[PDB]
């Protein structure tokens, strides 16, 4: 759970995780 | 809550496409077809 | 009937997006009048 | 007569004006007005599908009524006006985003 | 401009933007009338 | 169903709509005007 | 929290000096300019 050096950003294993499970042309419409 | 917010925003969308008991659903054509004195009548229902 | 009688109900191209049409169209799963004109 | 959804036959006598290609500038196209930028398009049209709508029933895409090219109908960039000061006790430069 | 004419009343065109609208399906009919019937084409009347 | 009658315009009601409805009492007035004075007669007009 | 509510407050003052599409926004105006029987469709709207 703590951020890593290994990935660019200090993003964590367990942020990115979190960060790909929930989702957001349909933004080109509006 | 994201969805909602996303649900809610696409569904603003959509009613662009009701006339609201006008002509037409689009104000582009409405002006090309009646002239300024008799057009506040169809666009103010378009307005409201 | 199983699935067949689609057709576009009007000559505007979309893709994947959200517009609601009411047209005539044929039911599925109807039954219907299979006619043999031969002897 | 039936208007915006057959094709047009009869038509207004106008000059046919040279197209502008990818850059904004209005077109009128069978009596259909917008503003956007035309681009080249995928998506083929069907041989009958001439006219083009989205979900809020705005014009996407159209086709060359003398031409047989299809395009596509884009709003070019816009937004609001913002402005970035310090104060009028500060200065007078300011900062626009 | 003619000056011809005695009934030039369009009820869904401006008659200036005739010329700036392009459509299509144009049908052409043509009939008489006695003289008195000519508030009855308008979309929902009465009489014969 | 008579045609004899040149000047049949009311607002109130419609016409085809008289033989399903029922009206409690009925008032008929008599009275004579000009022929250019018929436009005196509908509820809220300008003039004498 | 007391300056919002304070707009709050005069915007919906500032409200009454639009027409909203009629003839005026003082509703005296309208009986000294046009006739009540055409008239209570503007005063109407300026209710809505
Ligand atoms: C609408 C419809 O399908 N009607 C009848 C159906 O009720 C009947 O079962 C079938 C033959 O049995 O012939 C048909
Ligand atoms: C946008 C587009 O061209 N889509 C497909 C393309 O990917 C495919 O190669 C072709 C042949 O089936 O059919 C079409």
């Amino acid at each position: 759970i703590l951020p890593d050096p290994s990935k660019p950003s200090k993003r964590s294993f367990i942020e990115d995780l979190l960060f790909n499970k929930v989702t957001l042309d349909l933004i080109c419409a509006q | 809550v994201v969805n909602q917010n996303a649900q809610a925003l696409n569904t603003l969308v959509k009613q662009l496409s009701s006339n609201f008991g006008a002509i037409s659903s689009v104000l582009n054509d409405i002006l090309s077809r009646l002239d300024p004195p008799e057009a506040e009548v169809q666009i103010d229902r378009l307005i409201t | 009937s199983f699935t067949r009688g689609v057709y576009y109900p009007d000559k505007v191209f979309r893709s994947s997006v959200l517009h609601s049409t009411q047209d005539l169209f044929l039911p599925f799963f109807s039954n219907v009048t299979w006619f043999h004109a031969i002897h | 007569f039936e208007l915006l959804h057959a094709p047009a036959t009869v038509c207004g006598p106008k000059k046919s004006t040279n197209l502008v290609k990818n850059k904004c500038v209005n077109f009128n196209f069978n009596g259909l007005t917008g503003t956007g930028v035309l681009t080249e398009s995928n998506k083929k049209f069907l041989p009958f599908q001439q006219f083009g709508r989205d979900i809020a029933d705005t014009t996407d895409a159209v086709r060359d009524p003398q031409t047989l090219e299809i395009l596509d109908i884009t709003p070019c960039s816009f937004g609001g006006v913002s402005v970035i000061t310090p104060g009028t006790n500060t200065s007078n430069q300011v900062a626009v985003l | 401009n003619s000056a011809s004419f005695s009934t030039f009343k369009c009820y869904g065109v401006s008659p200036t933007k005739l010329n700036d609208l392009c459509f299509t399906n144009v049908y052409a009919d043509s009939f008489v009338i006695r003289g008195d019937e000519v508030r009855q084409i308008a979309p929902g009347q009465t009489g014969k």
